[PDB]
This record gives structure tokens, C-alpha cells and sequence, in this order.
């Protein structure tokens, strides 16, 4: 890595910045008012006994939610093409490795993963709390991978731990959506099946691209090729999400 | 199955009010969010009031400062009270759900 | 560590696990049929519109999970003073990290705190597994902690990670225990708090004695002592849990 | 507030039959669990019959091959089937629940 390639990568963070803030005015100009609840099943007696009905503890608006998640990427964006933070920035790629990229990662992934579930129909607040604490956990082993091994050497355990921790919630999806159990007729829509679908094939798409990147073979030596990959898969994937739920719900108003 | 059964309507004066009641069967009411809608005598339809199951209140633009909708847990009840009406307001009211239908009332306002 | 040291562990972990097979036989004997339910509440229409009433998916019974997470201590702790195992097992001590006992915390305590969290009055299948996970996650996050380190050296960074990925199932709990938004008149009983604080206060003392078995100081140098403390507390832990959960719940039969 | 109401009973020759019902309010029904419990004039207390609310059921190692409880949803019933009585069962039978007691209902058998 030369000095030109480092420098490219300013302009490169600053147009994925600017295109980030453009999407979140965009939303947040002309969303509707939508919400969906979080709520909670009590006890009424001894431990195993007597059950109540269910009450709604919060509600989540989905446009300040998806405003959040663009907002963060550009903040992000817009930070790392400073002045002394882009000197650290570029001292740190010298050395094989980037922390803005898993600080931006675990937020993030964690609100798209939490809404993505509230929408299949789930409700219960420590579900989605644990459910932000394993994404949060997958994106922490992807850290510490990257941090203590080297490229070529053939050590992949991190790896492989972020791959167990990270399967959780959709299995967890899968089961509402097969619906074990249930007396019902009513049908889930086809948009549900395309958010689903989408999201799972992207998030493949980085697990892949770090195996490859780790693998070392003759053309992915080069660490910014991956650099550039991470860049451009979270400016699709953000972009992806937020304008199929935005047709579907956010758009009779 | 999911029956909503609602009462209340009839004839009034222009200054008159109302309060128009409906009431819920076999489902989970205290998370639910339950509607009301207006059909005119020769329109499609409109949107009067939703209660979000929570307590948030929307309106349809067009009633605004004249209605309000309220809900009542642990008997499973749905009011809608008309204040100051207009003799516009003639129509079949019709509560709704998640596209669990129920059989309209009449609403009639002379002059 | 010479030779004589690493030979009276086979009498320790041959003792330890004799006292968890007959604790084990005695719960299996002695107790009746007391079982809790996993539910779910599905959707009936649109994304956010209407619900439908909780059922019933599956049911625990509870004296086959206490035998359960006994049985599990009780058989590896066999496994290990066997023959060539012990042999692994020496020469890995030599080195400074243990995989046995990861392997064992992994499913002992995940089953634990699944326990715990279901007598509390938690009953979404979702928040169960999502439970499971996390604490899963933070044994892993130990056992990385253990692999890629040196004691002495001042780097605590798996730790500190594990320690973030550890505190959210008793959020939850607490959450429930606290009961926001309810409309209830009956009190949560006295075993139930005992089980939490006693609980809680274990779980301390295992992350303490892997701070102070890696901080290096004058007396802890030795890492046959923290060994001992792990089996000791292992020992103490899962009988501390079993008998309150019996005397209160499975009792009158 | 928690109202078990349950119907049934009176008297009956030796080899008769009955059907008890009891009728449950504002709980969750389909999670929660019944009981039916017996008090013979001079006795404390018994224990008849349990559901579990999942289906799974409990006896009393007295009545074993002679009774038979069942649960239905969507109505909130609990039915309490006795067969080939016997002139002992004379008695007071109370639905239960996590402490939210009924008023119990008195079943008499002849000679
Ligand atoms: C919640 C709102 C505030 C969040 C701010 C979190 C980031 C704060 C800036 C941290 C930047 C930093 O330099 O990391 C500090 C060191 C990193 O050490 P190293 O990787 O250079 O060896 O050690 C650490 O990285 C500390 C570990 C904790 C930081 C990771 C936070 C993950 C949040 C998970 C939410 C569940
Ligand atoms: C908005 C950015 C998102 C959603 C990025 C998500 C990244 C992942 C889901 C990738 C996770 C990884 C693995 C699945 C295993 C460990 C290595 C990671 C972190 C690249
Ligand atoms: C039956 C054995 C049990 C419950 C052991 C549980 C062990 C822990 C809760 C300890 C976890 C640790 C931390 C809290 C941080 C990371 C290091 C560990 C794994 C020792
Ligand atoms: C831990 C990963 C595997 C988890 C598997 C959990 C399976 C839950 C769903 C099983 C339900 C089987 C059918 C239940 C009985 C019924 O039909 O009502
Ligand atoms: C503590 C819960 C964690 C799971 C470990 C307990 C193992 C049992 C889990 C449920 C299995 C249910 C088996 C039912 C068998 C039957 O049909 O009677
Ligand atoms: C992510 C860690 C912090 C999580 C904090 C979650 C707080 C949930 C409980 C807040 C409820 C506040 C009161 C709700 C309104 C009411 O009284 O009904």
C-alpha cells in the first residue's frame, strides 16, 4: 500500500457519506406516522400457575428508525475523512487492521436485525434485547479475528465463532414464520419474504468477504480490495432495506 | 373466529351528539389496534379514528376538534363520541380491525 | 508444576464427580411432576394490526433439566481422569489453557440461566434461545480470552468483551422482577429472590477469579490454584441451585 | 378480577353420572392452569384433578379409572366427567386456580 492509494479512499468515504445523508432527508421528509409495540406477558401467582393478559409497554417509530441507521453510516463516513482521525486511519490500515468500520458495524446491524424481527411479529422486549446482544456479539468476534491472527497462516477459530454466534435470530425467524402450533387462516405477505430472502443473502455476501480476504489467495493479497468491498456492500445493503420497508408501510400518506 | 358488534346511531339534530359503541370478541384486544370508518350514501369511503392499542390517537383531517375516540381494556370496548355535528355527517359507520369487517350503523343528522 | 501436582487432580475430578452423580440420582428419585410452558403469539392480519391469543408450544419438566446439568458435570469430569485423555489433558496444563471445562460451561450454564429466566415468569420460546446464545457467547469469549493471551503481559480485551456480553439476561430479569406497566396485586414470593442474588453473586465470583488468575500477581502466579478455585465453585454452584429450586417447587408429592 | 363460576351437581343414585362445568373471566386462559378440588362435610381437603393447560393430567390416586377433566379454549370451559359413582362422594367441589377460589357446588349420592 502507497501513499495514492490511501488518498483515494477520502473522496471515496466522503461520496458514500454524502449519498448516506441524502437517503436519511429523503425518509425522514416524507415518511408517515407508523409504530409498532413492545410488550410483556406477567404472572399472577405462584411461579407456573395463573398468567395475565398481555399489555404494551413502548412503541418504536420505523421513520426515526430507519433515519437512525442512514444517520449513523454518515456520521461515520464523515469522521473518518478528517484530519488527524485520517492520519490514525491510514497508520492503522498500514497494519492490517480498521476499528471505525466494527464501532459503525455494531449498532447498525443491531437496529436493521431488531426491526427486521419486530416486523415478522415479534414483541417481547427481552427478545429483542437479546437479540441486540448477539449481533452485537458475532461483530465483536469479527473484531478480535482480525486483531490477534495474520493473513495466510491458516488460524480461523474467531471466524468460525462469529459464524455460531450470528445464527441465532434467524432461526428464531424461521420459527414465527413457520408458525408451529397456531389456529389461524391468515396468509403472510410477499414483501415479508422478500425482506427476509434479501437480508440474508447480503449478510452472506460479508461473512464471504472476509473468509476471502483472510484465505490469501494470489489476487486477494491486497487488503484495500477488501477495504472497497466493506465500503460498498454497506452503502447497497442500508439502501436495500430501507426503501422496501418505506413501499409496503410507511407509504399511504 | 373475530365478530365486532356495534351500536348506537340513529336521527339527531345539527347540535346534537352521540356516542357510538363497539364491542370486540375472540382475540388479543389489549394489543390490537381497532378503527372506525365512514361510508357516505354515494362515496367510497373514508378513515375517522384509529387507537394504535397503546393510546395514540390519529384523525382523518376532516373531523378534527369535533371527535374523539377512546378504548376501554378489561371489557373490551371501542367509543366514538360526535360532538357539534353538521348536517353533513349522514352515513354507515363500520368498526374495523385487520380486516375483520363488522355490520355498519346508521347515522342521521337533520337540519 | 511438576509431576506429583498434576497427579492428585485425577483423585480431585474422580471425587467431584462421584458428589455429582449421586446429587443427580438423589433429584431423580425423589422428585414429582412439575412442568412450565413455552408459547408464542402470532399475527392475524398485517404487519402491526391485529393479534391473536397466546398457545401453548412445548413444556419443561424441571427434575429432568436439574438431572440434566448435573449429569453433564458428572460425566466429563469422569472423562477427564481417564487414560490418554489425561495424558492431553496434563500436557495442555503445561501450556496454560484448559478445553474441557469450556466445552462443559458452554451447555451447563446456558441451561442455568434458561432455568432461571423460566421461573421468573418468562415464556416466549424466542427470549429462551436468544438467552442461550449470548451465554454462550460470553464462555467463548473466555475461552479466546485464554487461547491468544499471556499472563502479565497487561492485555484484558476478550475479558472486558465477555463481561459486556454477559449482563444482558439479567436486565431482562431484573425488567421482569421491576414489572413496568402492569395492573396486578400479588406479590412475587421469597425463593425467588433468594435464587437471583445467590445466583448473581456466583457468576461474580467466577469472572473475579479469571481477573485475578490473569492479572499475575505475587501469589496467584501459580495456575494450579486457579484451577482448583474453577472446580471448587463448579462444585458449589450447581448444588447451591438444585436443592432451592427442589425445596419450593417440586416438594409436595 | 378473577370470577370462577361453576354449575352442576345435586343428587344422584349409586351407579349415576355427572358433568360439571366451570366457567373462568379476565385471565389467559389458554396458559394458565385449573384445578378441581373436593371437601367432604368433616374432612379438610382433597385433591381431585389438574390440566395443566397444555393438556398433560394429574389424579388423585383415588378417583383413578373412574373420572375424567377436560379443558376447552376459545370458551373458557373446564368439564369435570364422573362415572360409576359410589355412596361416598358425597361432598362440596370447588374450581380452582392460583388462589382465586369459587364458590363451591354440593354433589350428593344415595343408596
Ligand atoms: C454506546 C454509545 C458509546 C459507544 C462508544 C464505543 C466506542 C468508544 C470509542 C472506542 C475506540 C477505541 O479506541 O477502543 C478502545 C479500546 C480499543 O483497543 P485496541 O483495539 O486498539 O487494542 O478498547 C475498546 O474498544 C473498548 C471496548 C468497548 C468498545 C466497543 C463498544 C461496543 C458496543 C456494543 C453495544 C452492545
Ligand atoms: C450495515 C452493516 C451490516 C449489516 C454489516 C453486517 C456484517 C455482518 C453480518 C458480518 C458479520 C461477520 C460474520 C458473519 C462473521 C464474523 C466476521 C463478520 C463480522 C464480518
Ligand atoms: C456451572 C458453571 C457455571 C455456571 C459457570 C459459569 C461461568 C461464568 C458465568 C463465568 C464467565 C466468565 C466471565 C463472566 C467473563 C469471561 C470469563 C468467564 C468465562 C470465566
Ligand atoms: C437449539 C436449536 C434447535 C431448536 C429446535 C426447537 C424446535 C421448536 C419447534 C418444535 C415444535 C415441534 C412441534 C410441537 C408440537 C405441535 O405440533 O404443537
Ligand atoms: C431447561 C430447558 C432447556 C432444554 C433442556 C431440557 C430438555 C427437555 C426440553 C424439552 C423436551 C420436551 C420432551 C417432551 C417429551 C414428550 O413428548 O413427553
Ligand atoms: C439497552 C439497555 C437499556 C434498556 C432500557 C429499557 C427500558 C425499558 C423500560 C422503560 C419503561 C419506562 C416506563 C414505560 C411507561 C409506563 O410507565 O408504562
Amino acid at each position: 500500500p502507497t501513499v495514492k492509494e490511501i488518498k483515494s479512499l477520502q473522496n471515496f468515504n466522503r461520496i458514500a457519506g454524502v449519498f448516506h445523508l441524502l437517503q436519511m432527508l429523503a425518509v425522514l421528509a416524507l415518511a408517515n406516522d407508523f409504530a409498532l409495540p413492545m410488550t410483556g406477558t406477567y404472572l399472577n401467582g405462584p411461579p407456573g400457575t395463573t398468567f395475565s393478559a398481555p399489555v404494551v409497554i413502548l412503541e418504536t417509530p420505523v421513520g426515526l428508525a430507519v433515519a437512525l441507521f442512514l444517520g449513523l453510516s454518515a456520521l461515520f463516513h464523515f469522521i473518518v475523512s478528517s484530519g488527524n482521525f485520517f492520519k490514525r486511519y491510514s497508520a492503522s490500515l498500514m497494519k492490517n487492521q480498521n476499528i471505525f468500520r466494527w464501532v459503525e458495524y455494531s449498532l447498525s446491524s443491531s437496529v436493521m436485525i431488531v426491526l427486521i424481527a419486530q416486523i415478522c411479529g415479534i414483541a417481547d422486549i427481552v427478545a429483542l434485547l437479546a437479540i441486540f446482544g448477539v449481533n452485537a456479539s458475532m461483530i465483536l468476534f469479527g473484531w478480535l479475528q482480525e486483531k490477534y491472527t495474520q493473513p495466510k497462516d491458516g488460524d480461523l477459530l474467531p471466524f468460525w465463532f462469529g459464524c455460531i454466534a450470528g445464527i441465532v435470530p434467524w432461526i428464531g425467524l424461521l420459527i414465527y414464520v413457520i408458525a408451529p402450533g397456531s389456529t389461524s387462516d391468515v396468509a403472510v405477505p410477499g414483501f415479508v419474504y422478500g425482506i427476509i430472502i434479501s437480508l440474508f443473502l447480503f449478510f452472506n455476501s460479508f461473512a464471504l468477504v472476509q473468509y476471502l480476504q483472510y484465505k490469501g489467495k494470489g489476487k486477494w493479497s491486497n487488503y484495500l480490495r477488501g477495504e472497497r468491498a466493506y465500503i460498498v456492500l454497506s452503502l447497497v445493503a442500508k439502501s436495500a432495506l430501507a426503501w422496501q420497508i418505506f413501499s409496503g408501510t410507511l407509504i399511504p400518506a | 373466529m373475530v365478530q365486532l358488534v356495534e351500536s348506537g346511531g340513529g336521527l339527531v339534530q345539527a347540535g346534537g351528539s352521540l356516542r357510538l359503541s363497539c364491542a370486540a370478541s375472540g382475540m388479543a384486544f389489549s394489543i390490537s389496534r381497532m378503527e372506525w370508518h365512514r361510508q357516505a350514501p354515494g362515496n367510497e369511503r373514508e378513515l375517522v379514528a384509529r387507537i394504535t392499542g397503546g393510546g395514540r390517537t390519529t384523525y382523518g383531517d376532516s373531523v378534527k376538534g369535533r371527535f374523539t375516540i377512546s378504548r376501554d381494556n378489561a371489557k373490551s370496548m371501542v367509543y366514538l363520541q360526535m360532538n357539534s355535528l353538521k348536517p353533513e355527517d349522514t352515513a354507515v359507520y363500520y368498526c374495523n380491525t385487520g380486516y375483520f369487517w363488522g355490520q355498519g350503523t346508521q347515522v342521521t343528522v337533520s337540519s
